[PDB]
This record gives C-alpha cells, sequence and structure tokens, in this order.
C-alpha cells in the first residue's frame, strides 16, 4: 500500500538484489502497519466491550 | 480511544475542579461554605457533562 515514491524507488533499484530487499522490506512496513491498526482496533474492540460489560455487571447487581 | 486524547486535546471539565479551587484557593474563607464547594464538587464529578443539572451546578459554582 505505498505512495508511488516507493514503487518508483523499487523500479530504479536496478541489481535485482537492492529491489528484492526492497520490496521485501516495503512489505514488513505493510505488515507492521496493519498489525498497529489491528492492535489499536483489538484493543479499543475490547474496552468498549468492556465499557458495555460493566453495565451487564450494573445489571446482574441489580 | 486510539488517540486517548492524543488527536483531540483534554476537554478540562475534570480541570474545572482545579480552576474553580485556585480561583478560591487564595481566599481566606469560613469552613461551612468549604463543605458546600466540597459537596458541589462531587456533584460535579458525578453529573454528566450534558446534564442541565450539571449546567446549573456550572453555574451555581461559578
Amino acid at each position: 500500500g505505498a505512495e508511488s515514491h516507493e514503487l518508483q524507488d523499487v523500479l530504479e533499484e536496478t541489481n535485482i538484489p537492492k529491489r528484492l530487499y526492497k520490496a521485501l522490506s516495503l512489505l514488513k512496513k505493510e505488515f507492521e502497519l496493519s498489525k498497529l491498526q489491528q492492535r489499536l482496533g483489538r484493543e479499543v474492540e475490547e474496552k468498549i466491550k468492556q465499557t458495555h460489560r460493566k453495565f451487564l455487571l450494573q445489571e446482574q447487581l441489580k | 480511544i486510539i488517540k486517548k486524547e492524543l488527536g483531540l486535546e483534554k476537554d478540562d471539565k475534570d480541570a474545572i475542579e482545579e480552576k474553580f479551587r485556585e480561583r478560591l484557593k487564595e481566599l481566606v474563607v469560613p469552613k461551612h461554605v468549604m463543605d458546600v464547594v466540597d459537596e458541589e464538587l462531587s456533584k460535579l464529578g458525578l453529573l454528566d457533562n450534558h446534564s442541565s443539572e450539571f449546567n446549573v451546578t456550572r453555574n451555581y459554582l461559578d
């Protein structure tokens, strides 16, 4: 999901090892960014579920 | 929640406590009024931000 600049830089890499390593590094960047998004989403999902679970505990007490 | 106020800024609604206290800290004052102030502050902490009760509490504390 990188912009056109990273793709152009990958094209600029004449040697196959260099372009392949750049592509793998960009794959790592994509995976880690998606990991940050997934971790944050799961964190807040559990937090909101726990917020509702607080009301569930309230109703159980009632 | 992901930003955790790192995308917005602290609403300062809780900061109203200290704002009013420092707005009063400097005054040599009787004691009954302090306990009334503390009760109003506790109600403010309990009362929701959007409540009309909360708005009247804010005006009375002003």
